[PDB]
């Protein structure tokens, strides 16, 4: 080398972004 | 050039928990 | 990582998370090596067995954090990329040979107190500590166990995670193995009866395997977190890709000078 990881992630808001 | 060099740790001169289990391997 | 425990704040300062956009999850681990550059493991941007190609645009850098699925707002930093960079003889078909990928981003990071780079190898550093039974640190927020229940909780930290763990003999990598290993890679930890154990796992992959210099305190990166049969099996270990014996082309493609 089952887990992704997609869906208890808290959102970013666009204030963060660059 | 500063890599390395933890700013809370090394910059400090403190050690963090496990550090020393490491440096004990090294011979 | 499995077996492992809740990092120290700061304690791994040039620990990064790629981040998919769409849908948000995480992708893999990653280290800071300067104010604009990333290293990771190619195949956590390149595998086409299993349609596996994604693009500058379709991911984010996360540096700083400590926490895996909050938004450490006013700690952690967001970048985005101004492009990536896979080694040309990135052998996806066989054996994964040469794992290794930059990462540029597009406006440098400031630093700070949890956001650091770690040093990259130079050919003494690389042979004084390359050798079997000293031991490294790998770090992630990689699955907790190779198989859980659905359901019955999760086999995801709530926190960075981190693990010291021996480099193994090379002849034991190979007999522990059907697949053809290399000279640009090595693995490690501990064999069945050492008694303790630990091992990277899935959601890991890309991360730092470090070490700290005896000779002037500081953290060098020594692998990356690439490859292993399972998650802390016994009689098993993890790969990782030699980060000194690529570094000539990782210092061919910034041309920093």
């Amino acid at each position: 080398x089952g887990g992704g990881g997609n869906g208890d992630y808290e959102p970013i808001p666009e204030e963060a972004a660059x | 050039a500063d890599c390395g060099l933890r700013p809370l740790f090394e910059k400090k001169s403190l050690e963090d928990k496990t550090e020393r289990e490491l440096l004990e391997s090294y011979i | 990582i499995v077996e492992g425990s809740d990092a120290e704040i700061g304690m791994s300062p040039w620990q990064v998370m790629l981040f998919r956009k769409s849908p948000q999850e995480l992708l893999c681990g990653a280290s800071l090596i300067s104010d604009r550059w990333v290293l990771t493991a190619a195949h956590c941007l390149l595998y086409p067995p299993w349609d596996k190609n994604f693009t500058e645009n379709d991911l984010l850098v996360r540096i700083g954090k400590h926490s895996r699925t909050r938004y450490e707002r006013n700690i952690e930093k967001i970048s985005m990329l101004e492009k990536i960079y896979i080694h040309p003889r990135y052998n996806w078909r066989e054996n994964l040979d040469r794992d290794i990928a930059l990462m540029k981003l597009k406006k440098p990071v400031a630093f700070s107190d949890y956001i650091h780079p770690v040093c990259l190898p130079d050919r003494e550093t690389a042979a004084s500590l390359l050798q079997a039974g000293y031991k490294g640190r790998v770090t992630g927020w990689g699955n907790l166990k190779e198989t859980w229940t659905a359901n019955v909780g999760k086999g995801q930290p709530s926190v960075l995670q981190v693990v010291n763990l021996p480099i193994v003999e090379r002849p034991v990598c190979k007999d522990s193995t059907r697949i053809r290993i290399t000279d640009n890679m090595f693995c490690a930890g501990y064999k069945p009866d050492e008694g303790k154990r630990g091992d990277a796992c899935e959601g890991d992959s890309g991360g730092p395997f470090v070490m700290k210099s005896p000779f002037n305190n500081r953290w060098y990166q020594m692998g990356i977190v690439s490859w292993g049969e399972g998650c802390d099996r016994d009689g098993k270990y993890g790969f990782y890709t030699h980060v000194f014996r690529l570094k000539k082309w990782i210092q061919k493609v910034i041309d920093q000078f």
